[PDB]
């Protein structure tokens, strides 16, 4: 399966365009939107 | 925790970008617009024997039409289709030039190369004259967006190379738009064989 998938540790999704955004950044590289 | 990819979607304005990745149901009633790029992300879910996958489509509003995209456009792309249209050879000509302009910002990340509006008679760019993906290590197919032919093939072929899954599958087709045009099964089977034979040829 894909059983084993993780996120890095802390990554978060923009909620604007779905780019997945490293723990320490706080705006979403790809938009520039905020970290929700 | 949702296995994710965000894919490009490129090629020259009128190729049927919009036209393909819409034909995805949940991926358009899903989708998001991200005002300060001019784009639509239509999240398109697949569900593989190992699970599902998303593959989150960016495409454009329209502003290839009058330049390169900006490097937000292809930020953190993953994988990526280009399309061309068989029945325009300016659009086939132009392929070279989108895959240039992915490799400078996007490296060595999986490209399909997609030739749509094979339904229409009059085909303009056949079988034997696609040859860039030969050269450059990209994959190959014919489609139809207005008639969902060969859908598919271009999201599993990059699902496997990114996952490293030789062996991966699609256990059911995603729902999708009704056709809106008929696909010839006799130009199918055709255009099918001229690709095994130039693939295989000598
Ligand atoms: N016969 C046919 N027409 C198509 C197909 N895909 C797109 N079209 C049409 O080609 C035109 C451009 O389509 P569009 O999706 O807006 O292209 P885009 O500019 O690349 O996003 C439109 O008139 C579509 O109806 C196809 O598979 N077959
Ligand atoms: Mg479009
Ligand atoms: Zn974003």
């Amino acid at each position: 399966g894909l059983d084993k998938f993780k996120k890095p540790e802390g990554s978060w999704d923009c909620e604007v365009c779905l780019v997945q955004n490293k723990a320490d950044s706080t705006k979403c590289i790809a938009c520039e939107s905020a970290k929700p | 925790p949702q296995v994710q990819f965000k894919l490009v979607l490129v090629g020259d304005g009128g190729t049927g970008k919009t036209t393909f990745v819409k034909r995805h149901l949940t991926g358009e009633s899903e989708k998001k617009y991200v005002a300060t790029l001019g784009v639509e992300v239509h999240p398109l879910v697949f569900h593989t024997n190992r699970g599902p996958i998303k593959f989150n489509v960016w495409d454009t509003a329209g502003q290839e039409k009058f330049g390169g995209l900006r490097d937000g456009y292809y930020i953190q792309a993953q994988c990526a289709i280009i399309m061309f249209d068989v029945t325009s050879r300016v659009t086939y000509k132009n392929v070279p030039n989108w895959h240039r302009d992915l490799v400078r910002v996007c490296e060595n990340i999986p490209i399909v190369l997609c030739g749509n509006k094979v339904d229409i008679k009059d085909r303009k760019v056949k079988a034997k004259s696609i040859v860039f993906h030969r050269k450059k290590n990209l994959q190959y197919y014919d489609i139809s967006a207005k008639s969902n032919y060969n859908f598919e093939k271009p999201f599993l072929w990059l699902a496997r190379k990114l996952i490293g899954d030789p062996n991966l599958e699609f256990v059911a087709m995603p729902a999708l738009a009704p056709p809106e045009v008929v696909m010839d099964p006799a130009l199918a089977a055709q255009y099918e064989h001229d690709l095994e034979v130039a693939q295989t040829t000598a």
